[PDB]
């Protein structure tokens, strides 16, 4: 099994901010990542497969990148409908268990009360 | 239009038999693959099993190997997940999901990968001696 | 005449060798990988093309001396006019057709046309020697220049076709882990290919670029040859060639050895990629082989001068056996592969330099056995070259056919077990068998460094 680890586990960012979520794969190479997004109480949605390939029907806000086994997902303009939990999955048949990451809960940012 | 509807849930006794069904519409199972992925109540997603319905190639998670058996039925176009010898920690919401097999480039080689493109709605199973 | 032309006549040997080299090594890899033809039809193409190259040599050799001395010369207009069509039909071999039906004919027709035209260029160029000048010393010096340039042209063809194609490696799809039959026809369905088809178009463009570069060298060398050089029965012969038994024994021996080595050429070009798994740097290995052979040829000349030629044949052609066994016995290693490659290059240089210098000795022995014969001296070279090329074509066809029967998978990145067993037998079992049978039939060759008599009499 490959230990996929999402380094931030709770992100705070208001509408418009540049959001970045990383997912370190323990194994060095020959792995793909698949980024999904899950709303509270709804099924996930495949956002980006092959670490850079947007799925058909997904807004262009999202962008993936493979930076030396450090897969990354970035949202350019966080629309107030992107407050969900983003998961990274080990998509590759060479590394068989397609285990998911921990998750990254994105929540609005404001002054603490 | 593609649609995946799950069936089979409710309460299970710890160490019981539950067959979860995943009925498909708008596509043929015998031509495509199916993943099953569970999400624990209040935890992250956890991949459970996978099947390529044409050849019959099944994979399982390290926690479910030898307990769960995935299969596919073309006479009904339905994926199946049989769950036997259930521990009181497999209670979750199970989603079946069509895969999207693609090829990623590793140098000159084009290796195979799979992404769960369309997800089912998920059904809730509670493995417990007494709940709710 | 003087070096004012002996240098211009030299470069003319390059077009035949570069085109002939880049083909011989890479063509089987082309039709199987970037052209993606059925290995049955690829075997048909290879066999028929090399057999047609063998057939068109005496055809063209007879077609001359029947053509009149024009205002440009008699042998020169052949070279002047065959070059455009030669480079055209050579570019179209390394070009994938624009049709879905009749892909095999697109390669048969153009490979055969290129063979015919490169023959109409090489055979009048070869026969141009006897009309360069009247002094035999000048013709021998021009022949030495030409053979030097031909070896260097083998080197250039290998280097160019390997470095241009090496920049865009052929894409391979790993065996589908979710499939048992290893068929791609099922896996590719419902799967995007724009990336794979893009990489395939990249390697096809690399092959087209290499074809264009080699054709440009062809055109340039032909123009230099045409501007710097200005020139000034048979059934009985075939019945007579079978009455010189020593020549026949030399032919059987050297033919078995040369056949082994050309089998090595083709099936090793494929084997280095698919069995050993060095798909990324097999061009470097081929270039190392060719460079070792070319730099070690002069050593073999010194060896011929030191010992007998019958000792050099044994030592040189036998040096290949242990390394050819080693390369298949021990697992893949790019440090061991380079060593077996340089040893095989040395042995290749030996096995191809020895006949070229031992055949004139049987010519001199025939000049003493039947010392009244006029003509009937290049019939020996013609027979030897025909039975070299025809047999090499038959063997390459049978090799690709056996690879077809072993279940060769196109687009694959790891071939089945039977294909690897065959690629190991076609480099060690069959080639070493042929090498030993050749060196055993060479024990039946009478001149055993008794050439002193044939020399003093002359
Ligand atoms: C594993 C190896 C794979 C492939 C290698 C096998 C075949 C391809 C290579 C060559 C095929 C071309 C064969 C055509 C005839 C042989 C050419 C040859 O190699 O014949 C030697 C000749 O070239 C000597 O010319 P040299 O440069 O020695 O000058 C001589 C100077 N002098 C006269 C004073 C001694
Ligand atoms: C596998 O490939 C062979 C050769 O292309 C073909 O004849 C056969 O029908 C294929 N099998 C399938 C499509 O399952
Ligand atoms: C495959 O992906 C490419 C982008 O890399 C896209 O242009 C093409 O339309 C896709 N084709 C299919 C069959 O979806």
């Amino acid at each position: 099994d490959i230990q996929m680890t999402q380094s931030p586990s709770s992100l705070s960012a208001s509408v418009g901010d540049r959001v970045t979520i990383t997912c370190r794969a323990s194994q060095s190479v020959s792995s793909a990542v698949a980024w999904y997004q899950q709303k509270p109480g709804k099924a996930p949605k495949l956002l980006i497969y092959s670490a850079s390939s947007l799925y058909s029907g997904v807004p262009s806000r999202f962008s993936g990148s493979r930076s030396g086994t450090d897969f990354t997902l970035t949202i350019s303009s966080l629309q107030p409908e992107d407050f969900a939990t983003y998961y990274c999955q080990q998509s590759s048949f060479y590394n068989q268990p397609f285990t998911f990451g921990q998750g990254t809960k994105v929540e609005i940012k404001r002054t603490v009360a | 239009e593609v649609q995946l509807v799950e069936s089979g849930g409710g309460l299970v006794q710890p160490g019981g038999s539950l067959r979860l069904s995943c009925a498909a519409s708008g596509f043929n199972i015998y031509s495509s693959s199916i993943h099953w992925v569970r999400q624990a109540p209040g935890k992250g997603l956890e991949w459970v099993a996978y099947i390529y319905s044409y050849s019959g190639y099944t994979s399982y998670a390290d926690s479910v190997k030898g307990r769960f058996t995935i299969s596919a039925d073309t006479s009904k176009n339905t994926a199946y997940l049989q769950m036997n010898s259930l521990r009181a920690e497999d209670t979750a919401v199970y989603y079946c999901a069509r895969s999207l097999e693609y090829l990623y480039s590793s140098g000159y080689q084009y290796k195979w990968a799979t992404g769960l493109d369309y997800w089912g709605q998920g059904t809730l199973v509670t493995v417990s001696s007494a709940s709710t | 005449l003087s070096v004012c032309s002996k240098l211009c006549y030299a470069v003319g040997g390059a077009p035949y060798q570069t085109t002939g080299c880049a083909l011989g090594f890479f063509l089987q890899i082309y039709l199987l990988d970037v052209a993606q033809l059925d290995p049955f039809y690829a075997s048909i193409i290879l066999f028929v093309g090399r057999a047609w190259d063998a057939i068109t040599d005496p055809m063209v050799g007879f077609f001359i001396s029947k053509t009149p001395w024009t205002r440009f010369g008699r042998l020169m207009p052949w070279i002047i006019f065959s070059t455009p069509f030669a480079v055209i039909s050579y570019f179209l071999i390394w070009f994938v057709p624009d049709i879905s039906t009749g892909q095999v004919m697109w390669y048969l027709i153009f490979y055969c046309i290129f063979q015919t035209l490169v023959t109409c260029f090489h055979v009048p160029y070869s026969a141009l020697t006897m009309f360069i000048s009247r002094e035999q010393s000048e013709r021998d010096s021009a022949t030495a220049y030409r053979m030097t340039v031909e070896v260097l042209g083998t080197v250039l063809g290998t280097a160019i076709q390997g470095q241009i194609v090496g920049k865009a490696v052929t894409p391979c799809i790993e065996n589908p882990p979710f499939l048992s039959e290893t068929n791609f026809s099922v896996a590719i369905r419902n799967v995007n290919m724009t990336h794979y088809t893009g990489s395939l178009a990249d390697t096809r463009n690399a092959y087209m670029v290499a074809a264009g570069v080699i054709g440009g060298l062809y055109i340039l060398c032909a123009v230099i040859l045409s501007v710097g050089v200005r020139e000034k029965s048979f059934f009985r012969g075939l019945k007579l060639v079978m009455n010189h038994g020593a020549y026949i024994k030399l032919i059987t021996g050297f033919l078995f050895t040369s056949l082994a080595f050309m089998l090595l050429e083709g099936n090793f070009a494929l084997f280095c990629t698919y069995t050993l798994g060095f798909r990324n740097e097999f061009q470097n290995i081929l270039l190392a082989i060719m460079l070792s052979a070319t730099l070690t040829i002069p050593f073999w000349q010194w060896f011929l001068t030191r010992f007998g030629k019958k000792t050099a044949v044994y030592v040189g052609i036998s040096s290949a056996v242990p390394f050819l066994i080693t390369v298949v016995v021990l697992d893949s290693n790019l440090v061991v592969t380079y060593i077996v490659a340089v040893a095989a290059g040395i042995s290749v240089a030996a096995a191809f330099l020895l006949p070229w210098s031992m055949l004139p000795d049987v010519i001199d022995d025939f000049k003493l056995q039947h010392p009244e014969s006029r003509g009937h001296e290049a019939i020996f070279f013609s027979f030897y070259v025909f039975f070299t090329k025809f047999t090499s074509g038959v063997s390459l066809g049978i090799s690709t056919l056996s690879l077809d029967f072993a279940g060769y998978q196109t687009r694959g990145c790891s071939q089945p077990s039977e294909v690897n067993i065959t690629l190991k037998l076609l480099v060690s079992a069959v080639p070493v068998g042929l090498i030993l049978l050749g060196l055993l039939l060479f024990k039946l060759y009478p001149i055993d460094e008794e050439k002193r008599r044939e020399n003093k009499k002359a």
